[PDB]
């Protein structure tokens, strides 16, 4: 499926 | 009460549509594709950067530990097919111009070679033909890859000496530059059925006799159109830098080979370190390995090379860099002729037309007159040696796709025998610029990436999509 | 009425009223069998989804029919196209009705008998009937005057056994607790503002992100006036509404206001009657998502930092630039005072109705609706890049990972417009024949719906707080849009009687729609229904045990249309989708126009919904004892939806009409009265429910599965051919062929399998409400509670906190190296697979890693379990003696004390959300889960009533 | 000659009653314009609904009026330039126009 | 004054 995300920093 | 309301307003009557306003998005499409996430991806399996300490978007293609459900090339796969190749089928039908014809046919035959570079298999022969079969079958690559030559072969045999009449941002209806451009895409699409040994015979015949012509492209073959504002720059900046945050730093490989030959292109897109000052990659794959023999404190993003996003903003996405169209005559001048003066002012000029793109004009004697001097090349392969891995460097920041294709088929740089772990523990093994392995590696079988998983939308959809198979398996033109 | 033959619920304006909630539906949550309705969040002003007998619709067009007077009310709802980076609810169509203006509300359940509505009944309808003019004493005034508070209903759990750091190790910056063991000692934290650090002991505040939130707030006023003769009547009401919610500041807000005037006067034969209602309401939402949102940034705190110690921007360790970290956050209270998400709604609708009665038997009805709405969205971001990036820390330090880049500032504005009108033409006929009775009715129906809107975008602020289109250097975005569908109908609704004991109906109707292809508009659909009231047919004791013994059954279709532009093709302004961006045309100078991405059809027929009921109610001992029970099978059937296509065909979707979507359920309610003396009565209710929905088929030419919402590369929710509608498929751990987790040899951490597993559905497996109502003279006390257990729901609250280190599950092992308890290592060179024992450890270094990405399960942890037993209302209701009233004005006085979503029992395995919540509305795609949805909460307040 | 007859249709409609408490009027208007420069380009449509009632209890009277408008303009946009009725006076006077 | 004006054509 479409949307997208992003991961966290660290 | 008027129930013949059922045309969108919002878009215009289909008749008012004609060529010229749907040319425009082919080049646009293909370009931000594959100088966007294409682009970004085969940048880690080239190995010139690598996911950055602080930050987490991209683990999964620097550790080769993604799958067909990660849907790597899914947004990419719906651009270039529902995209660009359905618009080019449309101009087909629209105009008669046999010079547009030529223009749309190379853009269309460039697509599909994209896309088999990447699943060595693209539905072709089927495609494109929306309800009348919404499962189209997927082509063995060379059906493709000797359809669309035979298309833009067919295409160029019916130019008439008309000019273009469409928008053209690429060449700017330059009919010349197309006659570049497509020959071009021969001379690399040649190549590949050579070191493929498919017709090795009829195809060094050919690039003897295409060669033969210099009738390739000026300059380089780009779209150069875009604004630092919204929605209009460079895909690849574009995603990394303004919808992202920074998340590249520069790999081992690339970094060491560069600092190796004193080459100063080596501030081109990438940083001193925040803390010393000093050039330093990472070893692929290697992000938590290194915080975990350095510590936490110690392997920070201060401890390694940004990627530079600054000159990216406007930069172009290229399709075919200059520099690289004469590194692959060097390559046939040096192997299939045996012309050694002829080749190495190919090679010469295809450092001089880098150097000249970064902004180091008048710097290439940094290299044409020391480590990597065309003096010291001994063997035949050590020539072969320093054309492909002076093309691999000319391809960072430019073209990624290519750069990791062609490393695929010419098999250099190579695998250095060592693991991550190794030449981690002591340098002085490693030889500056061949590749390592990812420390952390997904490929049960070990190795570097050869090959994209197939798109997901095809994988649910399309009954007919070749079964998945893992990163390991080369694509049909890698033999070696 | 209750000649009727399927299921009906009715509910009288006192109770609607009584929980003294903003909303008409809310109140009614879990109270009512086939009648799912939830909150999309606790954010004042949010959407009400009503769901009747499950999702038939998979385009997200599945509440019921609302019906006012009886004009069709407008139900648009407003939220977020993008609830991953910006998510925020504004409202829904019905949450405009005053719950104080409610006389009766009646929930017609079944699609077999729709002709009187046409195709928006096949979803259901809600029967809403206001209050007239009346006779009473003395002067007809009434005031409610109320007042209410929120609280943070259940934040997740907590680990406050590590503090701030990474892999294990102490750091200054973190956003995330996978530090060590707390020890009391003191050590530095955040960035270093003018050579000077701050400097504190490093221990657990168990509290801090509860002590974030303030207490909601909430005061409402309604009057009403009200007056009738023999002839006549007249009814105007005004109603209020002020929350300013449980988040800290302004930021989370909700203002209504309504005014209505309805009357009606009879003449001779000819009555007359009008109804004519303006709404008007502000919102303002604290905005979600994974960017620079409030919640995102405030679950991002180590366990060790005090939260509310980061709200005074006069110490500069919290002004942006020296932030305590730089990840991907920012300090909650800075958003919430400089970013900016607001709407504003203005609202008018209205009835003619003119009835004319001729010749002994027959009525002529017209009837004439408008419902006409314009709203306006504003939402600005600062140029946070202009103001805070060179010189700091967090900031050109960090270069470009600082948050923010490109956070160049943003501001857009939006004004769309609404507008409805319904026109009926109806002439009724009754003649009883002997025993027989005959009611025969012919109608003309009309529709015309009607939305645009215009849109305009500015991006890079040149004065970076400055929130106008004048405000930018670069190139304005605008967009624009308009559709428009219209509809005309004949229908027919026979109903026959025989003694009071036999009911028969029969309803036909035929559509003539602009939304199919113009050969084929036109749709017909019948229904019959049968009602047998066999109580009157007893014993003459036997019938003195059993006051009303009904048995009903329904069979008939409903008929249905498309969505405006779904036949011909389109070309659309070319523009590319690429990660987190676009690129659009123009460039640089040219328009382009490229082929829509949606193949059209003018194949497409009807969609054709049937349905069949058998009921059973019965009562007993002077209604002291009470069931009613319905068994439904319904089936929408070629549905007309853009299913998903493989892109190489040169679509990514075709328009075709689907399969057969099925809902079977039962729905039971059960009263009764143990006590009923006459100054004291104890009632009982329970209500059960049980849908089992089944994708049939979706055409198998184009694959048997289509993407209703999901992340790409991750878990995503579908309709599958053999399923249930909304089956998630998640990342699993690869498993050997005795079921034990494969690992890789170096790292410890699992290998993923090939595919993605199924993982659950969004379908509860069942629900219930059990509710009590005790009445003492004039006190009265109510208690509701609702169960929904069943199904599983995607959570990035969970994701987070797993990711960050401060969820309790993470200090799984006391965060000691360890080896996946059942865990082999595969062998496999070429082409022979072999397992392993693994003895590989996951490093402490590591331990993050496995939690962040969701232990042994991987992703598919962060599908929770949807199940939860909820306190939903409690009333207590004291009616003042009215001979306290007698040197008063007052013909009436009752104070109330309320409590509203007030307690959650969740299973084990779920300790993070409320499972009411989503970031994608109020219909399907919002059961895909919750992207950080704001904490819902805790309601309790008193509302004093008056009667002039 | 080049000018058309304009046309305008219009239709009024209300309802009143009263009783010695209480008084309701309800109306109804609508107006299509079409002017007399050729086409639709003169065109006004007004449609106007209203409502107003009052009723009187004891001491207390309460009335509203709730009154709603819709309205769609065409204009022959005049002036300087392209407009219609410069570019009609600008023609010799041998030029037949409706030609 | 304000507003421009333009002479015709002949
Ligand atoms: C006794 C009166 C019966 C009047 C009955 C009128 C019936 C025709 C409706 C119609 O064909 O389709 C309705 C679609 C939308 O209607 C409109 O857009 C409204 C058009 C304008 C209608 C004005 C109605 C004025 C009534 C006072
Ligand atoms: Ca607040
Ligand atoms: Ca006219
Ligand atoms: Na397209």
């Amino acid at each position: 499926g479409g949307g997208g995300g992003g991961g966290g920093g660290g | 009460c008027d129930l013949n309301i059922n045309d969108d307003p919002n878009y215009p009557m289909n008749d008012q549509v004609t060529a010229d306003l749907i040319f425009p998005s082919i080049s646009a499409s293909i370009a931000s594709a594959v100088g966007g996430e294409i682009y970004n991806y085969a940048g880690f399996f080239a190995q010139y950067y690598e996911q950055k300490p602080e930050s987490n978007q991209y683990n999964t293609l620097c550790e080769y530990t993604f799958t067909e459900s990660s849907q790597q090339m899914d947004y990419s796969y719906r651009i270039l097919f529902a995209g660009a190749l359905e618009d080019a089928k449309q101009v087909l039908e629209k105009t008669t111009n046999p010079a547009d014809r030529f223009a749309t046919t190379i853009l269309r035959a460039y697509a599909f070679q994209i896309m088999v570079d990447n699943t060595s298999d693209s539905p072709y022969s089927e495609a494109l033909q929306g309800n009348a079969n919404a499962t189209p079958k997927w082509d063995t690559g060379e059906t493709v890859y000797k359809g669309i030559l035979g298309e833009i072969d067919a295409a160029e045999a019916a130019l008439d000496g008309s000019g273009m009449d469409v928008p053209d941002l690429i060449f700017n209806k330059n009919i010349a530059q197309w006659k570049g451009f497509a020959n071009a895409l021969r001379l690399r699409m040649y190549l590949r059925f050579i070191d493929a040994n498919i017709d090795a015979a009829s195809y060094t015949e050919k690039v003897k006799t295409l060669v033969q012509n210099n009738e390739f492209f000026t300059g380089d073959v780009k779209l150069d159109c875009f604004l630092d504002e919204t929605d209009k720059r460079n895909p690849w900046y574009n995603t990394n830098a303004v919808g992202l945050t920074g998340n590249h730093c520069a790999a081992y490989p690339l970094v060491s080979y560069l600092s190796s030959t004193g080459d100063p292109r080596i501030a081109y897109g990438i940083s001193k370190t925040d803390a010393d000052g000093k050039y330093v990659g990472q070893l692929p794959g290697g992000k938590t390995h290194m915080q975990s023999i350095l510590g936490t404190d110690n392997w920070k993003n201060k401890n390694v090379s940004a990627i530079d996003y600054s000159i990216g903003a406007t930069k172009p996405v290229y399709f075919f860099t200059q520099a690289e169209l004469q590194f692959l005559i060097a390559e046939v001048y040096a192997r299939f002729h045996n012309d050694d003066a002829n080749a190495k002012s190919a090679y010469e000029a295809g450092v001089t037309a880098d150097f000249a793109v970064r902004g180091f004009a008048g710097q290439e004697n940094t290299i044409l007159e020391g480590a990597c001097a065309w003096s010291a090349a001994s063997t035949q392969a050590d020539k072969l040696n320093l054309i492909y891995m002076q093309k691999w460097v000319s391809l960072f920041y430019m073209d990624h796709m290519e750069a990791w294709s062609e490393i695929r088929r010419t098999d250099c740089p190579k695998l250095s025998s060592y693991s991550a772990a190794q030449i981690q523990a002591s340098e002085s093994v490693y030889t500056p610029g061949e590749l390592v392995a990812p420390w952390t590696n997904g490929l049960e079988a070990g190795g570097l990436m050869k090959r994209m998983t197939y798109p997901l939308s095809a994988r649910q959809q399309n009954v007919n999509t070749p079964a998945g198979v893992p990163g390991s398996t080369p694509v049909w033109w890698d033999i070696k | 009425e209750k000649a009727l033959g399927y299921a009906a619920t009715s509910v009288g304006g006192e109770k609607i009223a009584e929980s003294r909630t903003s909303d008409v539906m809310s109140s009614l949550a879990g109270k009512i069998a086939g009648v799912q309705i939830s909150s999309t969040s606790s954010d004042p002003g949010a959407s009400n989804s009503v769901i009747i007998r499950g999702v038939s619709s998979l385009s997200g067009t599945n509440q019921p029919l609302y019906v006012v007077d009886g004009v069709p009310l407008n139900n648009s709802t407003v939220y977020s196209t993008d609830g991953l980076n910006s998510g925020y609810d504004f409202g829904n169509g019905a949450n405009a009705i005053n719950p104080d203006d409610v006389a009766n509300m009646t929930i017609l359940k079944g699609a077999a008998a729709t002709a009187l509505y046409g195709s928006r009944a096949a979803n259901g309808v809600v029967m809403i009937t206001t209050k007239s003019g009346r006779k009473e004493k003395g002067v007809g005034i009434e005031y409610n005057g109320g007042v209410q508070w929120s609280t943070v209903l259940r934040l997740p759990e907590f680990q406050n056994e590590f503090g701030m750091g990474w892999n294990g190790n102490h750091t200054e910056l973190e956003n995330g607790s996978w530090g060590p063991r707390f020890d009391g000692s003191m050590q530095l934290w955040g960035n270093v503002y003018n050579n000077s650090q701050k400097l504190k002991p490093y221990v657990a505040m168990p509290d801090n992100i509860k002590d974030f939130f303030d207490a909601g707030f909430r005061y409402s006023n309604s009057l009403s006036f009200n007056g009738a003769t023999d002839k006549s009547d007249y009814y105007v009401s005004f109603s209020q509404i002020s929350d300013d919610g449980m988040i800290p500041t302004d930021a989370d807000s909700y203002d209504k206001y309504t005014f209505s005037a309805r009357g009606s006067h009879k003449a001779g034969a000819l009555t007359f009657s009008s109804s004519l209602n303006y709404a008007y309401q502000k919102n303002n939402f604290a905005t979600t998502g994974q960017g620079l949102s409030m919640l995102n940034s405030l679950y991002q705190t180590p366990r060790d930092i005090s939260i509310i110690g980061l709200e005074d921007q006069n110490d500069p360790f919290n002004t942006p630039g020296y932030y305590y970290t730089p990840y991907g956050v920012m300090n909650p209270y800075y958003i919430l005072n400089n970013y900016l998400n607001e709407y504003e709604s203005e609202r008018f609708y209205g009835k003619f109705q003119l009835d004319y009665e001729f010749l002994k038997y027959f009525k002529f009805t017209y009837r004439m609706g408008l419902d006409t709405t314009t709203g306006q969205s504003d939402k600005g971001k600062p140029n946070l890049y202009a103001l805070y990036y060179e010189g700091t820390p967090n900031g050109e330090g960090q270069g470009s990972s600082s948050p923010f880049s490109g956070e160049t500032g943003q501001y857009s504005e939006q004004i769309t417009r609404r507008r409805e009108i319904n026109q009926d033409i109806m002439v009724n006929f009754n003649m009883p024949v002997n025993d027989f009775n005959i009611n025969a009715l012919v109608g003309f129906n009309g529709n015309e719906r009607k939305v645009s809107y215009q849109y305009s975008e500015v991006n890079d602020l040149t004065i970076p707080t400055w929130f106008n289109l004048k405000n930018s250097g670069k190139t304005p975005i605008v967009e624009q849009h308009m559709e428009l569908r219209r509809l005309m109908g004949v229908f027919g609704q026979f109903e026959g009687s025989w003694k009071n004991m036999l009911y028969l109906t029969v309803t036909a109707r035929n559509d003539w729609s602009s939304t199919l292809p113009k050969e084929n508009r036109s749709f017909f659909y019948p229904g019959i229904t049968g009602s047998f009231i066999f109580s009157e047919l007893l014993n003459d004791n036997l019938q003195d045990v059993i006051t009303f013994g009904k048995i009903r059954a329904s069979w008939g279709k409903t008929g249905n249309d498309a969505d405006v532009y779904m036949v011909n093709p389109v070309y659309a302004q070319s523009s590319n989708r690429i990660p987190f961006g676009s690129l659009t045309f123009p460039l640089g100078g040219v328009n382009a126009y490229s082929a829509g991405n949606v193949l059209g059809s003018n194949t497409l027929s009807p969609e054709m919904t049937t349905e069949s009921e058998v009921g059973l109610n019965m009562a007993f001992f002077k209604n002291r004892l009470s069931f009613d029970v319905s068994y439904y099978n319904r089936n929408t059937d070629k549905q007309i939806f853009s299913l998903a296509m493989d892109p190489a065909s040169g679509y990514t979707a075709q328009n075709m009409n689907l399969g057969k979507i099925r809902n079977r359920g039962i729905e039971l309610l059960i009263s009764g009265t143990p006590i009923r003396t006459k100054d004291f009565s104890w009632e009982l209710t329970w209500n059960f429910t049980k849908n089992w929905s089944k994708v049939i088929s979706l055409p198998e030419e184009l694959g048997g599965i289509t993407t209703i919402y999901g992340l790409n590369g991750g878990t995503s929710m579908y309709a599958i051919t053999g399923m249930p509608v909304g089956v998630f498929k998640a990342q699993v751990a690869e498993r050997d062929p005795q079921g034990r987790i494969v690992v890789n040899s170096s790292t410890g951490l699992p290998v993923e399998a090939s595919e993605f597993g199924i993982c659950g559905d969004m379908n509860n497996k069942y629900q219930m409400g059990v509710s009590t109502n005790l009445k003492y003279k004039g006190i009265s006390l109510g208690i509701d509670f609702d169960i929904r257990q069943g199904g599983v729901m995607y959570s990035r609250t969970k994701d987070i906190n797993y990711f960050t280190g401060n969820a309790i599950q993470t200090a799984y092992n006391d965060r000691n190296p360890l080896i996946v308890p059942n865990s082999v290592n595969k062998i496999v060179n070429g082409e022979n697979v072999t397992y392993v024992e693994n003895t590989t450890p996951i490093t402490s270094s590591n331990i993050y890693k496995y939690w962040g990405d969701g232990g042994s399960d991987m992703g598919s942890c962060f599908l929770v379990d949807k199940s939860y037993v909820k306190l939903r209302s409690v009333v207590l209701g004291w009616d003042l003696p009215k001979r306290w009233l007698a040197k008063t004005p007052f013909q009436a006085v009752k104070v109330s004390a309320y409590g509203n979503n007030l307690f959650v029992w969740t299973p084990s395995s779920n300790t993070f959300i409320d499972p009411e919540m989503t970031s994608f509305g109020n219909d399907l795609e919002g059961n895909y889960g919750e992207y950080t949805a704001n904490p819902s909460s805790r309601r309790f307040g008193f509302n004093l009533m008056v009667k002039f």
